[PDB]
């Protein structure tokens, strides 16, 4: 065992070694020399927290305006539209004209379009009509659809006039209540198609207001048998109708009632408490003699409890029996005795039991009643009762009439992430001389108009600050509108086990690592007020492998228009960005000259950056054809850039310069270096340069600067950064790129800090080992190892095959130790859209359970002995200074025979964390303040029966 | 005294109960029901009260049921099995309630006596059956192709097995649990007696045979069905009526009368002429001669079958003003005024013989009022024993079945179903299925087993009092035969696809040669005779046709077929050349003469019926196809169809179903169906369910409409039927040594019928060891018996006996059976020796009659085909006949499945379309064979023939309804007229 001091002696060696070759290599030194030299290319600015946070609000808000008052008047023109209408009976001799989607008959003639082909959608559509989508089960043709054809097609001169009053307009969509919907532009509609207008969550949450839904399920042995399942299939569809605003518990009767699930009172029906409840429903057995008095006495105090959150809104029974004799007259005199809860019943199945008392229950305390007889029906008959809940809202008139905004969900028609704007349309037939009052109860439909989340995140630019630094904006359900961990798939629940609907509500405690500070900024967030907080939070690094503490400023305020709340992060080095200040052209060509491929070898392999610089300049996704679109028009077109916006070319072509003349007084003076493979610079411009052009093809990093790892993690740390090569072949680089070093340039103009490039190289792994052994020696094995538990080499010559791989999955005891002794660091978290290989009983998407090691301590010397069972593990362990590297020494582990379980750090598939307990104390929230019920002049005198 | 009044009272009143309450599944229990079990202790308050006061006087076999009933009751409220014997036979007491009932019982008892005799040959036949099944058909049933390739699941609805076939359409087979659900093949020999038993009563015996032929082969599996259901079924039946027969042997003008009768002969006109769909001034005819008719009746009534002409007459008055206040259902009772149609015999003579037939009829109606009321009181007791056993446990996860136990009137629909015997099996896997499955509900099959032999013995007895009260109300030739032979056997051997091919191409010269023959014998017979100076007359037709045909041959495709049907006629003209068969054709003839005034009656009531199911039915059995829609109007676009666990995009189409009630002819049609037997129950089930005139049925909504179902059962099939053949039969009357070695020999044979039976499926491979070596044993013990008889008696003189050359013959086969079963490099998989099997599995035969269990046998003690089964060579002439018929028209038929003509049933071959005759004439589907044989189907792909039409004509006719109609007609006339032969063959035995 050597001493201590001898090893910090050769520790010191080796990080000097190290710092030395990389300072020399890299270049920092020169590049800031050379930033400080200039001085004259550009100027520095602010970058004000509190004037961004308000500007992205005031646009945000204008944006949400303009869908607001196109959604006005599409309205206000459909309501006076349908109520001039004739209804005609017969359609033969006047035949409708309209284009029917999906399709590749008397009463209506179709249209033939163009389909010509239009940015913004990624399919083919046409302007000048309106397509129409009918469901399969309702028939094109008859009485009801015919008029609503014939009534709806006025709405396409306004459908129109808001597409050229605002060009950048997505779908705008009119859901009929007859389940028709007509969108605008006209395009083709995407196995079975079960698409339904009058399911989905635009038209769900303009159909009525929030719930307190309380489902009542008899198993009783009456029920046993193809009902049972007829029952539960019917429940889950009529969950599957539920939003995040409402709540909803489901409960199960026979001779004694009782909670199917762990929840015991109302839940927010949420994605994960609805997913609860069906494996709660989908598991429940009939036997026992039924008991209506029990069960209805349970769901009234179950809805009478005021001690949780809830909605304070409508409050319904579903009752799903089959049939009966007993009445319970006396429960809902008890109860209800003002009529304060609707009672809604189906009977399931194929039976003959008394339907009557079924019937009366349901439509003397103002509900409805519906027959669910067969598969065919469930979906039909569990969406319907939106029609009695919406009677209120009708008949408030003007006050029941604002724009709703949804959730983000991925759009039907294939155009990613939107949101949905929402309007109500109300029949007003008759309403000249106020005389009939009888259908009037019911809206004629739903407008709605699509907001893509690329048009927010264009009114929300990124690229005047850090790559740290970014925009979110919050729901009052604590959600996120957009975010950087916010991706275009599902969000996961549970496992995925196997023998477009949902929305992607993500919380913001999800999207990043939690905190108290973070819980307190999301609260004040929530209810909507001002602020800026300044405070040392930890950050995960975009690969899911490290964690870095930085200091961070949360700057927020409410856009005004609606209940959604932005914020903007940004970091400490951060609030001053370099703006490029230049008109002459030559200096601009001088620039750019060095951009050319052919102009490589004598200046390093440069990758650019695919941003957004102007309409005419293409994405591709290349890079290699990108650079020369980029160049050629640069080269073509005229420098006043009529439409072409300048801050982002000066930025690039400034940047250009300044890599291009460090790239040839610095790295070509040194055409070689024996311990260098490459040297590379990423600047905030976009630009990579490598000097070795050869060592290009192996550049397996983004073109974008701002989504580079490393980038983030050199910018956060202040001392060199180590970045671990990947493990188990995922790529070429284990050998033949090298272990990454990184260092963030540090730049003062008046005194004040600025890191606007990092510069760094490739070491090379045999010179790095070969200096480490100045080998396979079974006595002893020394290793260093990073932020994170990664190992960079050995003494074995056997870990290092096994380069870049946790510490724990090869040496599990040496790092349950470290973890023990608090020099290592972990935090788990959740990744709930994360793609999951399918188990036992394609890929669906399941949580995952994220996990990263980082420094615990500012301690440099760790040294202690492991008991692994009757024997004796000496070691000691120093940490290498200015970088984040640790060089710890321990003896081999074939003199001890001790093997524990090996520590993964890795995707780790999970199914938590567990919901019963979540509900105990959920997350602060805060409901719609708007409300629509109980009115006295709602008729309610037709049951479900009486109809029939 | 009036203290037994009292008990029949309360016995009633606890009947009444127990057809109140319904059985819920999964113990639930109705409000209603709870009521009925608080009056459990008054009801058997009094039942052990009545023991009492009858145990202080008194100190038979009815008491002994009583106090069985009240203790089982006692100990049942002390806390369960013994709530059945309290519950189910309490009404059996109203027997001993009173004496008529009581000696009734005694009268039916006393006759089973010779039929629990026979009937024990009917169990020892199908233990032969079970045994020969059992080593042919024992675990090949388990392979079905599934090869869904994303479920592994799936195939055919009625799956298909592999077995040594091979799906055609590709797949493969893993493990089957087995055709229906595992419950219907030859494992062990109590599953092979009870696949015996429930084929012998003809009741799916068709699908075993299937799934037996596309798992070995469709060469000898009807070898083995055919004669189960000849020598099994045909002879059984003939049998038991044989032996039962055994112990029965030892105003006033006539004018006035003419208007009258013709007056009621438009009334019948008008109610006939009610149809769906007619036109709005037919129905205003119709009501105003409604009323018109009524009046003038009431009219006569007051100016003047005298009593069946008062009540109907008068009903009519009582059933329109009861229904003009409740526009609805109108029952019809106008037409039971059509009765009179029977006094019109004395204008056309035969008079007397009416008087004499309606005096019979309604002499042997009441005859068996009092064994009608005995009969439902064991089908109740039978219905409730169901309620306490399958009540409230046919609700599967795909619905619970239309004949199920849960309430008393669905009990009494299925006890009466099953005792028609018309899918029976179909009940008895539901409650096997309710019961636990194979694996532990098999004993299930015990209560459908009884209740079928009881149907048997209902009928059996019904039809003996019938008769017994029938009696009181009784006071070179050779050369031209043999080319009808030649051509007999040509019409047989054609192809109806490919029209031109080679069998073809060397028949047509045949035919003409033949047609040369037939027109010779034509030309040398117009000289003898002289023309004119009878069945000449269908040959002069016969031979016109064929020559027409010949002329008209050198338009062609659709027209010139009809002509050559004619020629089918050929075996008709065999009855002339011979005598023998001549008797038999004059013997049928005249029966059909002796028996037709009862058809004449038989047909006026079937139109009766027929007019009232057209006014209570009509149109009403419209239907759509998705269950959601009750109208034509909404029943139009595409729906969602998830049937099957399949979620598939379908039309709507407003379908009616394949048999109705929407004309008399469709009526006349549908009752006939009914009064056959096969397919009622899916009737009564579509009419139960009707709604409106023009609107979807909804399940269940009239239960009360198989009441007409039961009263047409009651009365045609169950009196009309039986009435033929009694009457027939009334018309008939008048025209070595040493006692060790034999007692041991005889019961060691006894033990290898035990041995044989004991083979069973995955079996422990120690089990089959000791089987083959027990087997061997009794080969050599055999082996030695045979040499010790021959050197005792001699090896010339040991052939002197039937029974000796018959037990040699088998140890020889037995001997070679046992050396060839093991082999070694003779395998020869080729060559599988089978057939060996039959002597092993026929010692038995040998074994058997030690007594005299033939004697026991009436048809078959006596002398079977002495002369009088001659009548079996008209049968096989009409089956071929028909045959010929079916081929030459339907046999171009495309197969598919989904249909009643596909691989396993059609008529493109002469064995595949006697094999289906077979199954029409026994009678499983032929109503839906008739439909699958219908205008407008697929037309099978002609590959010779080249033509540039590929559609071009749909084959198919719409002569299948007369076809089908009037084969089973004739089938059932001759199994009549057979049966009544066989009477003849043992009529001095019987005396
Ligand atoms: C907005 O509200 C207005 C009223 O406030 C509503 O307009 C009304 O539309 C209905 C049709 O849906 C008209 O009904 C007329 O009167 C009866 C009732 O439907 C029809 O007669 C038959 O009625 C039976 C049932 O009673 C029905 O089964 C049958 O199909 C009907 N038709 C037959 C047998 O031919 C009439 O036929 C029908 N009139 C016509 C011309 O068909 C009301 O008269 C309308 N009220 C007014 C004031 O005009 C309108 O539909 C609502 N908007 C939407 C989108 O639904
Ligand atoms: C509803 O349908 C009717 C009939 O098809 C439409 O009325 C006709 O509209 C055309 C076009 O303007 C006129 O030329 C006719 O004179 C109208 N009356 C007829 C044909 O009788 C009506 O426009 C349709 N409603 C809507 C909102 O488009
Ligand atoms: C739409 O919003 C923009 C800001 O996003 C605003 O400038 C404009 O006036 C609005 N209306 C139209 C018609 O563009
Ligand atoms: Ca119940
Ligand atoms: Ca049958």
């Amino acid at each position: 065992f050597p001493s201590a001091v001898t090893i910090k002696s050769w520790v010191d060696k080796m990080q000097e070694d190290l710092v030395t070759l990389a300072k020399t290599a890299s270049g920092v030194n020169q590049l800031v020399d050379i930033y400080e030299k200039y001085q004259d290319l550009y100027t520095v600015e602010p970058n004000n927290a509190r004037q961004l946070v308000e500007i992205a609000a005031r646009d945000i808000e204008k944006l949400l305006s303009n869908r607001s008052k196109a959604l006005v008047r599409l309205a206000l023109e459909a309501e006076k539209v349908q109520a001039a209408h004739q209804w005609r009976e017969d359609f033969a001799s006047n035949e409708v004209v309209y284009y029917n989607a999906k399709d590749d008959e008397p009463g209506s003639q179709r249209i033939k379009p163009v389909f010509i082909e239009d940015a913004n959608f990624g399919r083919q559509i046409s302007y000048q009509h309106a397509a129409v989508h009918i469901p399969t089960d309702i028939y094109e043709g008859s009485t009801i659809v015919l008029n609503e054809l014939n009534w709806t097609s006025a709405l396409d001169e306004v459908f129109k006039k808001n597409r050229e009053e605002d060009p950048s307009l997505l779908w705008q969509v009119f859901g009929s209540a007859t389940g028709l919907a007509r969108y605008y532009p006209a395009s083709p509609w995407v196995k079975i198609d079960l698409y339904d207008v009058r399911r989905r969550p635009w038209y769900i949450q303009g159909a009525a207001s929030p719930k307190d839904m309380l489902i009542l399920v008899d198993v009783s042995g009456s029920v046993s048998g193809l009902t049972l399942k007829l029952i539960r299939t019917s429940v889950s569809e009529m969950l599957e109708t539920l939003s995040d605003d409402d709540f909803v518990n489901v409960a199960s009767f026979n001779s004694n009632a009782q909670d199917v699930s762990c929840f015991q009172h109302l839940v927010q029906a949420n994605v994960r408490n609805k997913k609860v409840l069906k494996d709660a429903v989908n598991n429940i057995t009939a036997k026992g003699i039924t008991d209506y008095k029990k069960g209805f006495s349970f769901a009234f105090e179950q809805l009478l409890n005021y001690n949780v959150s809830r909605a304070n809104c409508n409050k319904i029974i579903m009752l799903f029996t089959d049939g009966g004799e007993e009445r319970a007259q006396e429960i809902f005199n008890k109860y209800n005795k003002d009529k304060k809860v609707r009672v809604f019943t189906f009977s399931v199945g194929q039976h003959n039991y008394d339907r009557g008392p079924i019937q009366w229950m349901a439509c003397e305390n103002k509900g409805y009643y519906y027959e669910i007889p067969s598969i065919g029906a469930i979906r039909i008959n569990t969406q319907e009762y939106l029609d009695v809940l919406g009677r209120p809202m009708v008949l408030a008139g003007d006050k029941a009439k604002q724009v709703q905004w949804t959730n983000v969900y991925l759009d039907a028609l294939e155009l990613g992430l939107v949101i949905t704007g929402t309007l109500p349309v109300f029949n007003i037939t008759g309403q000249f001389e106020n005389k009939t009052n009888l259908k009037n109860q019911l809206i004629l439909g739903v407008m709605g108009v699509d907001v893509s989340l690329e048009d927010i995140k264009r009114l929300t630019p990124r690229f005047t600050l850090c790559p740290n630094g970014y925009y979110f904006a919050i729901d009052p359900n604590g959600y996120v509108l957009l975010h950087p961990n916010l991706q275009p798939k599902p969000i996961g629940v549970g496992i995925p086990t196997i023998n477009s609907q949902e929305p992607v509500t993500l919380d913001f405690l999800d999207a990043e690592l939690e905190n108290d500070i973070k819980v307190e900024i999301r609260n004040k967030m929530i209810d909507g007020e001002s602020g800026e907080k300044t405070f040392r939070t930890l950050v995960k690094s975009q690969d899911e492998r490290y964690i870095d503490k930085g200091n961070r400023t949360y700057t927020w305020t409410p856009v005004n228009g609606t209940d959604y709340s932005l914020a903007l992060v940004l970091p400490t080095y951060s609030f001053y960005y370099i703006k490029a200040k230049l008109e002459e052209t030559i200096t601009q060509a001088r620039y750019s000259e060095t951009l050319k491929p052919d102009n490589f070898e004598e200046s390093g392999y440069t990758f650019i950056a695919p941003r957004d610089y102007c309409n005419d300049l293409k994405i591709s996704d290349n890079n290699t054809e990108f650079l020369l679109n980029f160049n050629e028009f640069i080269d073509r077109k005229t420098p006043n850039n009529p439409s072409c916006n300048a801050d982002l070319i000066n930025r690039v072509l400034l940047d250009a310069g300044f890599t291009n003349e460090l790239v040839q007084n610095y790295w070509s003076k040194q055409k070689n270096i024996k311990g260098v493979k490459a040297r590379f610079v990423v600047t905030d411009g976009g630009i990579t340069r490598v000097y070795p052009k050869e060592a290009g093809e192996n550049w397996q990093e983004n073109p974008e600067t701002y989504e580079d790892s490393f980038y983030k993690r050199s910018l956060d740390n202040d001392n060199y950064v180590f970045t671990a090569p990947y493990f188990n072949k995922s790529g070429p680089g284990a050998y033949e790129s090298g272990i990454m070093v990184s260092k963030a340039v540090e730049i003062y103009i008046q005194g004040k800090l600025l890191k606007p490039a990092v510069v760094g190289i490739k070491i090379d792994v045999n010179s790095w080992i070969e200096n480490f052994t100045k080998r396979n020696s079974d006595v002893m094995d020394c290793v260093i190892l990073d932020d994170g538990g990664f190992l960079l080499m050995a003494n074995h010559d056997d870990y290092t095959n096994q380069i870049g791989r946790f510490f724990g999955e090869i040496d599990p005891s040496l790092m349950r130790h470290l973890v023990n002794i608090s020099v290592y660091a972990f935090n788990k978290s959740y990744d709930y859209q994360s793609v999951c290989e399918p188990g036992a009983a394609s890929k669906q998407s399941c949580i995952t359970e994220q996990t990263q090691y980082f420094f615990d301590n500012d301690s440099k010397s760790f040294s202690g002995v492991l008991d692994c069972g009757n024997c004796s593990r000496i070691f000691h362990g120093e940490k290498l200074m200015n970088t984040n590297l640790i060089f710890i020494m321990v003896e081999s582990k074939g003199t001890c025979p001790c093997d524990t379980r090996l520590l993964i750090q890795a995707e780790q598939t999970s199914d938590g964390p567990n919901p019963c307990d979540m509900v105990k104390q959920p997350r602060y929230r805060k409901g719609p303040d708007v409300c629509f019920d109980n009115n006295v002049l709602e008729d309610y005198t037709d049951c479900g029966g009486v109809s029939g | 005294p009036p203290f037994e009044y009292m008990i029949l009272a309360t016995i009633i009143a606890n009947c009444i109960v127990l057809a109140l309450e319904q059985h819920l599944p999964e113990d639930d229990k109705t409000p209603m029901s709870r009521r009925l079990e608080k009056t459990e202790p008054y009801f058997i308050g009094i039942f052990c009260f009545e023991a009492g006061i009858k145990i202080v006087a008194l100190g038979n076999g009815w008491n002994v049921m009583d106090f069985i009933v009240v203790l089982s009751g006692i100990l049942a409220t002390a806390g369960l099995r013994t709530l059945r014997a309290v519950r189910v036979l309490r009404p059996l007491k109203l027997v001993s309630g009173i004496p008529s009932l009581q000696i009734v019982l005694k009268s039916i008892m006393k006759a089973m006596v010779p039929l629990l005799q026979i009937g024990l040959l009917l169990f020892f036949a199908i233990l032969m059956f079970a045994i020969i099944g059992l080593e042919f058909y024992s675990g090949k049933l388990h392979r079905a192709c599934f090869m869904n390739n994303s479920g592994i699941l799936e195939g055919f609805d009625p799956p298909h097995p592999c077995g040594v076939q091979g799906c055609p359409a590709g797949y493969e087979c893993k493990d089957w649990i087995g055709p229906n659900d595992g419950i219907t093949q030859f494992d062990n020999i109590l599953f092979a007696v009870l696949t015996v038993f429930q084929c012998i009563t003809m009741e799916g015996w068709t699908t075993v045979l299937y799934n037996t032929n596309d798992a070995l082969g469709a060469t000898w599996n009807w070898l083995y069905f055919i004669p189960l259901i000849i020598i099994g079924s045909f002879f059984v039946l003939n049998l038991v009526l044989g032996v039962l027969s055994g112990e029965f042997a030892k105003v006033k003008s006539q004018v006035f009368y003419w208007i009258v009768l013709s007056l009621v002969a438009l009334n019948t006109a008008c109610v006939a002429i009610v149809h769906h769909n007619q036109p709005q001034w037919l129905t205003h005819l119709l009501y105003y001669a409604e009323f018109l008719f009524l009046g003038l009746f009431l009219l006569e009534m007051s100016l003047k079958f005298n009593c069946f002409d008062f009540g109907v007459t008068v009903g009519s008055i009582f059933e329109v003003v009861w229904a003009i206040f409740r526009p609805g259902t109108s029952f019809g009772i106008s037409v039971l005024r059509a009765l009179r149609l029977l006094r019109i015999f004395k204008i056309t003579k035969y008079w007397a013989s009416l008087r004499n037939l309606v005096v019979s009829l309604m002499s042997s109606m009441k005859s068996i009022i009092s064994l009608l009321f005995l009969l439902f009181l064991f089908i109740v007791v039978f219905a409730l024993l169901g309620m306490q056993l399958f009540g409230g446990r046919f609700n599967f996860n795909d619905g619970t079945p239309s004949a199920n136990f849960d309430t008393f009137p669905a009990a009494i629909m299925t006890v009466f179903q099953i005792l028609t015997g018309e899918d029976w099996n179909e009940v008895m896997y539901n409650g096997i299925r309710s019961q636990g499955g194979v694996s532990s509900g098999m004993w299930s099959a015990i209560y459908f087993i009884v209740l079928t032999l009881f149907g048997n013995y209902t009928l059996l007895n019904v039809f003996l009092a019938i008769a017994v009260d029938n009696l009181a109300n009784a006071q070179f030739e050779m050369c031209i035969l043999l080319v009808i032979a030649a051509s007999s056997i040509a019409l047989a051997a054609e192809d109806p696809v490919l029209t031109n091919s080679e069998r073809n191409k060397v028949l047509r010269y045949f035919d003409y040669v033949f047609t040369g023959v037939f027109t010779f014998e034509m030309v040398i017979k117009m000289i003898d005779q002289g023309l004119i100076l009878l069945w000449n007359i269908l040959d002069f037709v016969v031979v016109v046709g064929a020559l027409v045909a010949f002329a008209l041959a050198n338009r062609d495709i659709k027209t010139i077929k009809s002509l050559r049907v004619l020629r089918v006629l050929r075996p008709l003209k065999t009855i002339k050349r011979l005598p023998k068969l001549k008797a038999v054709f004059d013997c049928v003839v005249t029966s059909l003469k002796n028996v037709f005034n009862i058809l004449i009656v038989y047909k006026l009531f079937m139109f009766i019926f027929a007019v009232i199911a057209v006014q209570l039915f009509k149109g009403k059995f419209f239907y759509c196809t998705d269950s959601s829609k009750d109208t034509e109007k909404e029943c139009i676009g595409n729906y969602v169809d998830h049937e099957k666990n399949k979620m598939e995009v379908k039309g709507r189409e407003w379908k009616r179903h394949e048999f109705h009630y929407d004309n008399i002819i469709w009526a006349l049609l549908t009752l006939f169906t009914v009064s056959t037997g096969e397919g009622w129950p899916q009737v009564l089930q579509h009419s139960v369910d009707v709604t409106e005139e023009d609107r979807g049925p909804s399940r269940s909504n009239r239960m009360e409409m198989s009441i007409f179902y039961v009263v047409y059962f009651v009365v045609f099939p169950f009196f009309f039927v039986n009435i033929f053949v009694a009457l027939i039969i009334i018309t008939f009357q008048e025209q070595v040594v040493s006692p060790s070695f034999e007692y041991t020999i005889m019961a060691m044979i006894a033990l290898n019928t035990v041995v044989l039976m004991m083979k069973y499926y995955s079996a422990p491979c120690t089990y089959e060891l000791a089987l083959k070596y027990l087997n061997i044993a009794f080969t050599m013990v055999f082996s030695l018996e045979c040499v010790l008889k021959v050197i005792a008696f001699g090896f010339l003189n040991y052939f002197r006996d039937t029974w000796n050359i018959f037990d040699f013959i088998t140890v020889i086969g037995s001997i070679t059976e046992i050396i060839l079963t093991d082999s070694k490099l003779v395998n020869t998989s080729g060559f599988n020796m089978s057939f060996l099997k039959l002597f092993r599995a026929a010692r038995l035969i040998k074994l058997l009659r030690q007594g005299y269990t033939i004697r026991i046998l009436l048809w078959t003690f006596v002398q079977s085909f002495k002369a009088l089964p001659y009548v079996c060579l008209l049968i096989a002439m009409l089956f071929f006949i028909y045959a010929i018929i079916g081929m030459q028209v339907f046999g171009n038929i495309k197969l598919d499945e989904e249909s009643h003509i596909n691989r396993h049933n059609n008529f493109r071959s002469f064995f595949g379309s006697l094999m289906l005759l077979f199954r029409s004439a026994t009678g499983e589907a032929w109503q839906e064979i008739m439909l699958s044989c219908l205008g407008e189907k697929g037309c099978e792909p002609d590959t010779t023939a080249p033509s540039g039409q590929n559609e071009n004509e749909r084959c198919g006719t719409d002569l299948a309804y007369v076809y089908f109609v009037s084969f089973i007609f004739f089938c059932s006339f001759l199994m009549l007229n057979l049966f009544v032969a066989v009477i003849m063959d043992n009529f001095e035995y019987l005396t």
